[PDB]
């Protein structure tokens, strides 16, 4: 079962606190078995259909404990690209969605300040990571990971942006001893998050994970194909080489299955069930929570 | 933009074509937690050495039947620069660099032959450099191996040549390193040949005798102090 | 460990009892011959070499840059950077922890002997290298600030700048140089041996030591940072309210001799 | 050096024909039978008849390695070794366990040199009931070119402490005990930790002053 | 970008910016881990959520050691921002308590890895002061958890960012901090304190006590 | 029966009529039935010329696995106190070898090797699970075989199903042209080495050259022309 | 053209070959079985370390994902109980992708799974079956698929598949699946067009691959 | 990493081979391995391949920030990291990694250090927007040879390689496709070509330093087998006009100046080889690629 629990660590948790020690996004715990994912997304910024290079990947670091002193290891990695790799492939987050435009911060000698606002020279995108930590893994992770990254990214919004008058002849002075081009324009944004408009975000791309495995029952060997949904221990992640990963959204889309076939026998049959099960398990997820 | 010579035989140091720049080295300077040590000024290049060991490593692997093993750390502080060094020099290939060249030399200066299963490490730690540096840091090792009394069998002498044109400069500083294509020399012992000879720069092949031959001579007027200095050393020490 | 057990417990004895006799045989405020060597650097603003008696080295430098001080919260930074040990190991963070917060602005340290005009600080980039360590470097090393801090020349403003001169960068005489003068906190190490507090082990003492109390003292005072430490792991115990009150007022007494030494070569 | 081929044969010396150019730094003297380069200071050099007092390194399973302050580390193994509870007992096979738990990394001992080899190697042995491990002390360590080089140097001193000296600078400096007292033993205390309750005030500074 | 961990565009650069005490605590509620604790504090001023976990008693065979040792990882918060050299200070604050009241003579070849998650950390309204307790609060009832041997409990106040911890009842101290409190605040910090640790010693007994 | 083998087949002869297990068959630990594994040519004995039909296939490879009753030039990698330990073929799993393994040695007949002799030895143990042992003595002849321990000459590395091939089919006729051409001495290798030696260095030396340049073109008509060109560059 | 294959290219190491796919070309050492490291000492199993490196810059977090897609299907492909304890490392190198590397990673993957059959063809080291795989894209401008799709092709794609299937009793009888990652949107009547079409598509190309290493092992092998 | 162990017999051998002036081969000690080049289907793919000895060289540009130090070059940066292909020795990227440097460094040393690959034109903004050229050479055989095939995988590749044309207006740039515009070539100022003499010693260390006797056997282009066991090494590299462009010696056997510089003598002949066969190559495998770019030329006559 999966329980969250949704604006606890977020910096816009409240209404009549926004505090500068604090800039996380979207935020999500997220509580399966005793296997906790903690899920922070954060921004930055750079200056600049249905093709897949319109759509946009937040950037990870999956973290996993396993009692490694390290953080830096050949299984959390995997992980991590794997989690950048979904993403795009599920087409999320449009680009044009970070393509976000600034207005201008005017300063009054009127001893008042005017941050002048568009509607919401040069141009910006913002970037998305997600620091998600994993405490106590018991089984295969991937589809926890992805489970709260979803409830973390409905929640996500974005600052607000702004620069000077004469943006374009702001200069720079910061870099010294050159030998030319130690004296030039920059554009500096500063970013303010007194108002914070909610991410744009394309609902029918969401999916929620779940995980399988395909696994025979011989009677001698404890001295045909038996399908088991989702994997909690250490003897089913060791042992289930058969496993079908897919992510199904819950209008009968699925945005990746992937099937590795560790070596026992898979008939089509048992793949006919799983991606029903995934749906439902999706459909089931979605109106817990209302997101 | 300046001068780096002129037919007045002046730089803006106002060394001439083959004069030295200043060498000044004293030995065992720390003569409580290190086998031998010395001190190295060539110009403003400030340099020190300490050699520890030889000392048996206490991992195996280290320990080697047919010789003692070697280990070269050329470590350069952040403050070596005019400016605070913002980067990591320790973990850099311009670092390794030297460190590969330093002991696959001095591995075959010294003997290593008469050390089986031990480690040695040179410890050699830069406080400025103000250019010249890479014959620099050569002449300290060679003064700590034979304070350390670690057996060798001749002084490898650094020393560098700056070519302006025809014109060779004996020694150098910051100015003729970034303003010519400068050489670097080694030679062991009163030998014509060659330990180490290192170009970065376009030099050409046809005055390539030109700028080695004042170099080789250049190498034994360095030598002549580095005993001179040892003698004046151990005669103190035996008086005593 | 490095010391044999037999030569453990008779430091231990030694120690633990009423005259506190040790390998130097000092009485609690008494302090190793340590050599101060300075000014040999012509490129940096300070330098400072320290050679103590158990052949421990520590060479500190002071570099600098003038900076706007308005986009900076920090003044003095410390790398601390030990011989044979990398950029990372954690005693080597520890110590470069300790040390900025000793030096932090406005925390027994000025923080206007660092400006020249109200708008602009100058930054200074403490830079330590230690040449051989087996004892603990830290008080060495504030030992070495102190001499250095005071050796510190820093480049003579051309002109008063104001902070409306013209609204340009401060632009410095070509020769004059500022002698700089700043009182930087000296930080002292007690250990505790029984009930006997005994102000500076030796490395011997340090590795029998139950535990030590790391105490600064700046501008005539004891003052923050206050930090217990344990000298060891294998010899550790706890200690008492009292013992605690006896090395504060231990401080007291013979710190300001040993900073009025230390000032004048 | 010479280009005399019957000279400068040994050590400090290499050579091409016959004409031999110095290898280390150091005086040109005759020891032995032959004229030879001798060093100025170097590392401590063992040779038989040698007692030294030195530390233990590693233990293994059929050797100490023994730090002297040498080239490399010497060689202390089961046939060479007194051990408290007889004289030899309290041990019936070997074990890594059963040589460390009499003597630990870091204990301190006074061993005589047995046989010098030519790797640089040298095999000590304890074996009387006044060598074996050096206690009740503190201690004390110089240049081992800045002592007399002797056969032993271990003597009574006044205030009724003993020195324990040996040819490689280690110094320990101890209470006359019974080993040291009875020259004017121990056969249960001879890798046996113990420090005695019995040393006082003034046997603690006499040790200090020394 | 790296070799060992994607870190996206690297030209890219942050956004720039525009008793008094409850704690509660809980235990042995997640597993791969020998034993866990939970410290939530609230306060007027911030509200802080620690959580740890102790793995093992390992062996670190190959190699003998004369005792075991205490390894001490501090994880920055997902929500408060430090520099790793302090969390460095603070584990070596930690190590040094640790030392004192873990016994450590029942377990040779022991490496014990120590994980304290500074996660949550919340104002209403230096910092690394004020945790200080909390973390000595959370890491005491997970070596207690997993049968880790222990002096006493070990358990701290904060009086005016000044940290003292003491064992035996507030007769001993294994542990003092003081970063920018004022100066000669000894007395009123001690006697404070000492009620404050005789205070969450009981709360961390009870915790113990439902197991 | 001598026919191209795939992995992934079915086996050419019925699992119900007995046969002798040899390489590259592989018996499935659960199913117990047999089938193949490499890609290369099977062949099948039939009875009547056997007691039982030993079938097997002949695949090529580059990497050397200890097979008993196999005969290997190895160099001796290292000096161990009871044994030595030999690399037959670079990169790989540990070979020892006894102290007594030579003729006439025994624990009061030692032998004083050193690392970087060869030695030329029969496989006389081999597991997978536990070590493979050569010895230099062979158990089975009772004559050691003039096995023993080479010195000078020069190994040339091969392919494995060169090496079989010349080995075990004396119609080969490499060795027959090189005979006209010097007189040599010749130990064979079934690790991937084979070794030579004549007594002069340019002889050596054109064996050297001419296996190897054999050995890559690996053609029967190639073979005659490259000893002939070698053998003649060598005294030009 | 279309596909070509070469084994024995390389002469260091113990197997080897060049796979090239149109633009797409993978070149394949394996080399063992050999000596393991103490980390990748497996009891009974040999061990795989599997290493994947762009011709484009240098390795990253991507070439690990591939890692583990390419040791999945590896795993049951090399007969893990044929050398216990010992370690083969399979090293996979990208002489060109033709294509963008971040984005797909279709052909790349499809090429390596190939030219590592082959290599362990020559290296030696038991085989249970044959395996190929081959690429299959959908485009969005017909809203269907086009198998084998070149750089152009997958350029226009919304979504892309590869397939893996083990191949027994005269190399044609699919056994089983050891991959199907179906990446991009995909709806089940889709699904089970790509198996049918792909199986057939596959046993071609084991076809040419089998076919292949009978020419090339012939001469060598000889009687 | 796991390392070759040969006999005794073996490295004695090698030497006589020498000695008595032969190779294995069937070389000359002054004779070099012919090197083929294969340009690719795309520019700066190249395959070099001499004898056994098998590397290639692929190169990639970027749009990257300069340095803080000179913002008026570009970047040059060569990746020379090596996997399990020609051995085990090498693994893992790096593992050990006293080879990478040093190749490394010689190609920049080469190309970056003294100029042959114009780095002033980099600069597409000053101080904001510059090339990075970033060189990764992989080795899939070796058979020695090492840093002479890296240097010419380097140069072939840079020299067959092109980069988007771009627009400025301002600081944005406008990429222009490759099929949209044609792509240009690099800037190069030199030929840098490296030739390796490996140094056996026919003596022992002791009678060499304070002999003056030259025996020393001096072969360049050296086999797996000698990388291994040379005793010595000198890396010349030169340019086509006479001037030597960089030097590594350090360590191994020494020589008289008048030694090593006929090393640069041979070297010199050998480069303009090298140099012509890279030349007839390159124009050949470009006249295929040229094939209707020569009908639809804009450069013509009046």
């Amino acid at each position: 079962d999966v329980a969250i629990e949704n604006n606890t660590l977020s910096r816009y948790a409240d209404a009549g606190n926004i505090d500068t020690k604090n800039n996380i996004l979207g935020s999500n715990v997220l509580k399966s078995g005793k296997t906790i994912v903690i899920t922070s997304i954060t921004g930055g910024i750079i200056e600049e259909e249905d093709i897949i290079a319109n759509y946009a990947s937040v950037y990870p670091v999956v973290e996993v404990e396993r009692g490694r002193v390290g953080a830096c290891t050949d299984e959390e990695m995997t992980i991590s690209q794997k989690l950048h790799d979904s993403i795009l492939h599920s087409r999320i987050l449009p680009k044009k969605a970070l393509k976000v435009k600034a207005g201008v911060r005017s300063a009054n000698e009127d001893g008042t300040f005017s941050v002048l606002y568009p509607d919401e020279k040069r141009k910006w995108s913002y970037v998305l990571y997600a620091k998600i930590v994993v405490l106590s893994r018991t089984g295969p992770v991937f589809d926890l990971c992805w489970n709260s990254l979803m409830y973390a990214l409905q929640s996500v919004k974005l600052p607000r942006a702004f620069i000077d008058e004469r943006a374009s002849d702001l200069r720079m002075t910061i870099r010294t001893r050159g030998r030319s081009a130690t004296i030039r324009e920059t554009y500096e944004i500063i970013c303010d998050q007194t108002k914070s408009v909610p991410l744009m975000i394309n609902a029918k791309n969401i999916a929620f994970a779940s995980n399988y495995g395909i696994v025979e029952l011989d009677p001698e060997c404890q001295l045909n194909t038996v399908l088991i949904a989702d994997l909690d221990t250490e003897a089913e992640e060791t042992s289930i080489h058969s496993t079908i990963s897919i992510l199904a959204a819950p209008s009968g889309n699925y945005k990746q299955l992937t099937l590795m076939g560790g070596g026992a026998k898979i008939t089509p049959e048992m793949i006919k069930r799983s991606l029903l099960l995934s749906r439902v398990r999706a459909d089931d997820l979605s109106t817990r929570f209302n997101i | 933009r300046l001068e780096i010579y002129s037919p007045e035989g002046l730089r803006l140091d106002g060394r001439r074509w083959n004069e030295l720049r200043r060498f000044e080295s004293s030995i065992n300077t720390h003569p409580h937690a290190a086998d031998g040590s010395s001190y190295m000024e060539q110009g403003n290049n400030k340099i020190i050495t300490l050699v520890k060991g030889p000392k048996e490593p206490r991992l195996k692997s280290q320990m080697d039947t047919s010789k003692a093993l070697l280990n070269v750390s050329v470590n350069i502080t952040k403050f070596s620069k005019f400016e605070r060094s913002k980067s990591s020099h320790k973990n850099e290939r311009r670092v390794l660099e030297i460190q590969t060249s330093l002991v696959r030399m001095f591995e075959k200066n010294v003997m290593l032959n008469i050390y089986p299963r031990t480690v040695i490490d040179i410890e050699i730690h830069v406080l400025e450099q103000d250019g010249g540096i890479m014959g620099s840091l050569i002449n300290g090792i060679t003064l700590a191996l034979i304070d350390a009394g670690i057996s060798m069998f001749d002084y490898i002498s650094g020393i560098s040549v700056g070519l302006y044109d025809t014109t060779p400069l004996l020694d150098t500083n910051s100015l003729e390193e970034n303003a010519m294509s400068t050489v670097t020399l080694g030679v062991v012992g009163k030998s014509e040949k060659l330990s180490l000879l290192l170009v970065e720069d376009k030099i050409p092949l046809d005055r390539l005798e030109n700028v080695l031959a004042i170099g080789i001579a250049g190498a034994h007027r360095v030598r002549d102090l580095m005993d001179e200095e040892l003698r004046k050393h151990a005669q103190k020490r035996v008086s005593n | 460990m490095s010391l044999s057990v037999a030569e453990k417990s008779y430091l231990y004895d030694s120690l633990a009892s009423t005259p506190s006799i040790r390998p130097d045989g000092r009485l609690p405020h008494q302090f190793r011959p340590i050599e101060i060597f300075t000014d040999f650097l012509p490129s940096s603003n300070g330098s400072s070499r320290i050679i103590a008696s158990d052949g421990s080295e520590c060479i500190v430098s002071i570099k600098s840059k003038v900076v706007d001080h308005h986009v900076e919260n920090e003044l003095l930074q410390v790398d601390v950077d030990i011989a044979g040990q990398r950029d990372d190991a954690l005693v080597v963070e520890t110590i470069t922890s300790l040390l900025n917060k000793v030096l932090k602005s406005g925390s027994g340290v000025d923080s206007s002997k660092l400006q020249l005009t109200k708008k602009y600080s100058f930054k200074i980039f403490v830079d330590v290298l230690v040449i051989s360590s087996h004892s603990h470097p830290i008080s060495l090393i504030s030992f070495a600030i102190y001499s250095a801090l005071n050796s510190t020349y820093l480049p003579k403003l051309i002109s008063a700048f104001d902070d409306l001169e013209v609204e340009e960068l401060p632009t410095f005489h070509d020769y004059d140089m500022v002698k700089l003068d700043i009182n930087p906190p000296l930080v002292f190490i007690l250990a505790v041996v029984g009930n006997n507090m005994l102000l500076d082990p030796a490395a011997n003492e340090s590795e029998v030591a139950n535990n030590g109390l790391i105490i600064s003292w700046s501008n005539g005072k004891i003052t923050s940072p206050i930090r217990s430490v344990a000298l060891n792991d294998s010899n550790v115990k706890s200690f008492k309210p009292h013992l605690l009150k006896q090395g504060l007022a231990m401080v007291e007494k013979y710190a300001p001799d040993v900073v009025r030494s230390l000032e004048n070569l | 050096v010479t280009d005399d081929p019957i000279w400068m044969r040994g050590h400090g010396t290499y050579f091409l024909d016959n004409m031999t150019y110095s290898s280390v730094a150091g005086t040109v003297s005759r020891v032995n039978r032959l004229l030879s380069v001798i060093p100025l200071k170097g590392r401590y050099a063992p040779e038989t008849g040698d007692h030294v007092v030195g530390r233990i390194a590693e233990v293994g399973n059929k050797r100490w390695k023994v730090d002297i302050g040498g080239k490399q580390h010497a060689v202390l193994m089961l046939g060479s070794v007194n051990l408290p509870g007889g004289i030899l007992r309290r041990k019936s096979e070997s074990d890594e366990l059963q040589m460390r738990s009499f003597l630990k990394e870091g204990d301190l001992l006074n061993a005589e040199v047995q046989s010098l080899f030519q790797d640089g190697s040298a095999s000590l042995h304890t074996r009387s009931l006044k060598y074996g491990k050096l206690r009740n002390g503190m201690f004390c360590q110089v240049p081992s070119s800045l002592i007399v080089r002797a056969k032993n140097h271990t003597h009574n001193l006044p205030g009724n402490i003993t020195v324990v000296l040996g040819v490689n600078g280690y110094i320990w400096l101890r209470k006359t005990s019974q080993m040291d007292l009875a020259r004017d033993e121990s056969s249960w205390q001879i890798y046996s930790d113990e420090n005695d309750p019995s040393i006082s005030n003034n046997i603690r500074q006499a040790i200090c002053r020394y | 970008q790296d070799r060992r961990r994607l870190l996206g565009p690297a030209a890219a650069k942050p956004m720039a910016f525009s008793s008094e005490q409850e704690l509660s605590l809980h235990t042995g509620f997640i597993e791969n881990c020998n034993g866990s604790a939970l410290v939530e504090a609230r306060s007027l001023g911030h509200q802080t959520s620690l959580i740890s976990a102790v793995y093992g008693p390992r062996s670190i065979r190959g190699s003998f050691t004369s005792q075991g040792t205490i390894s001490i990882q501090l994880k920055n918060g997902l929500l408060e921002k430090y520099n790793t050299n302090e969390l460095k200070e603070v584990s070596s604050f930690l190590m040094g308590i640790f030392n004192s009241v873990v016994n450590l003579s029942r377990y040779p070849k022991s490496g014990i890895d120590i994980f304290v998650y500074l996660t949550y950390d919340k104002d209403l309204t230096s910092q690394i002061s004020s945790l200080i307790p909390h973390c000595i609060t959370s890491i005491t009832l997970a070596l207690a958890d997993a049968g880790i041997e222990l002096v006493d409990m070990a358990g701290a106040g904060e009086a005016n960012g000044t940290v003292v911890s003491f064992i035996k009842n507030g007769e001993e101290i294994v542990g003092f901090w003081k970063d920018d409190g004022d100066d000669e605040d000894l007395l009123e910090c001690l006697d404070r304190c000492k009620e404050q640790y005789n205070r969450y010693r009981d709360l961390m007994i009870s915790c113990l006590m439902n197991q | 029966m001598s026919t191209f083998i795939f992995p992934g087949d079915s086996f050419p002869v019925d699992p119900t009529t007995p046969v002798k297990l040899g390489p590259g068959i592989y018996c499935d630990p659960n199913t117990q039935e047999i089938r193949p594994v490499n890609t290369g040519v099977l062949h099948v004995s039939a009875k009547g010329k056997s007691g039982v039909q030993t079938a097997y296939i002949d695949y090529s490879s580059k990497r050397y696995i200890p097979s008993v009753n196999d005969f290997v030039i190895g160099v001796i990698i290292g000096t161990f106190s009871d044994s030595y330990k030999v690399s037959l073929q670079n990169f790989s799993s540990s070979v020892s070898l006894s102290y007594m393994a030579f003729p006439n040695a025994s624990k009061k007949n030692r032998p004083t090797l050193q690392v970087g002799d060869l030695v030329y030895a029969r496989v006389c143990t081999a597991e997978k699970e536990l070590e493979a042992e050569i010895e230099c003595f062979d158990s089975t002849t009772g004559r050691d075989a003039g096995f023993g321990i080479l010195e000078d000459g020069m190994i040339i590395d091969v392919n494995l199903n060169f090496a079989r091939q010349l080995l075990f089919n004396n119609d080969f006729p490499l060795l027959k042209v090189l005979a006209a051409h010097t007189k040599f001495e010749v130990a064979i290798g079934l690790n991937g080495k084979i070794w030579v030696k004549c007594e002069e260095l340019s002889n050596t030396l054109a064996c050297y050259r001419t296996i190897m340049e054999c050995c890559q073109k690996n053609d029967t008509a190639a073979f005659k022309d490259i000893a002939k060109r070698q053998f003649k560059e060598i005294l030009t | 053209m279309s596909v070509q294959a070469e084994i024995g290219i390389l002469d260091h190491v113990d197997g080897s070959s060049e796979f090239v796919s149109q633009d797409t070309k993978v070149i394949c050492s394996v080399t063992g079985p050999i000596e393991p490291k103490a980390r990748q000492e497996l009891p009974t199993q040999l061990a795989l370390e599997i290493i994947v490196r762009p011709a484009k810059g240098v390795a990253t977090t991507r070439e690990k994902v591939l890692e583990d897609k390419l040791r999945a299907v590896l795993t049951p492909l090399i007969t893990r109980h044929c050398y216990p304890r010992q370690l083969c490392q399979i090293t996979c190198q990208i002489l060109e992708s033709g294509e963008d590397e971040a984005e797909f990673s279709l052909r790349e993957l499809s090429c390596c799974i190939n030219a590592a059959f082959l290599a362990l063809v020559d290296a030696g080291i038991a085989l249970n079956s044959m395996c190929a795989s081959i690429p299959i894209a959908i485009i969005k401008d017909t809203s269907d698929i086009i198998v084998d799709p070149t750089a152009e092709q997958l350029k226009i794609s919304l979504s892309v598949h590869t397939l893996a299937l083990e191949f027994v009793n005269g190399g044609k009888v699919v056994k089983n699946v050891l991959l199907l990652d179906s990446n991009g949107d995909f709806n089940e009547d889709q699904l089970f067009s790509l198996l049918e079409l792909g199986e057939q598509k596959c046993q071609e190309l084991v076809t040419n691959i089998r076919r292949i290493i009978q020419d090339n092992i012939s001469p060598r092998l000889v009687v | 990493a796991k390392d070759i162990e040969i006999s005794a017999s073996e490295s004695k051998f090698i030497l006589e081979a020498l000695r008595q002036n032969y190779r294995l081969d069937g070389r000359s000690f002054d004779q070099f391995r012919d090197v083929e080049i294969t340009f690719g289907k795309e520019f700066g793919d190249v395959s070099v391949k001499m004898g056994n000895t098998k590397v290639h060289c692929r190169i990639s540009c970027q749009i990257a920030q300069p340095y803080e130090d000179r913002p008026f070059e570009g970047l040059f940066v060569i990746s020379t990291e090596i996997s399990p292909m020609a051995g085990s020795q090498f693994e893992n990227g790096n593992i050990t990694g006293e080879d990478e440097v040093l190749c490394s460094r010689i190609i920049e040393k080469s190309v970056r250090r003294s100029g042959a690959l114009d780095v002033e034109g980099l600069c597409i903004v000053a101080g904001s927007k510059c090339w990075a050229v970033r060189a990764d050479v992989h080795f899939l055989d070796c058979d020695g040879g090492f840093i002479d095939a890296s240097c010419i995988a380097v140069m072939a590749g840079l020299m067959h390689f092109k980069k988007p044309d771009i627009t400025v207006h301002g600081e944005q740039i406008i990429v222009h496709p490759v099929n949209e515009r044609e792509p240009v070539p690099l800037g190069i100022l030199h030929i840098p070509i490296c030739v390796t003499f490996s140094f056996f010693n026919p003596q022992d260390t002791e009678e060499n330093i304070k002999g003056e006797t030259n025996s020393e056997i001096s072969i360049i282009d050296a086999t797996l087998k000698e990388e291994l066991l040379r005793d010595g090494v000198l890396t010349v590299t030169l340019n086509k006009n006479r001037e030597v462009v960089q030097v590594s010696k350090a360590g191994g056997l020494p020589m008289d100046a008048l030694t090593l510089m006929k090393c640069c003598h041979e070297a010199y002949s050998i480069i303009e080889k090298i140099t012509d066969q890279i030349l007839q190559l390159l124009k050949e495998d470009s006249e295929k690629r040229n094939k209707y770019a020569a009908m639809l030329t804009s450069e013509n006559a009046r």
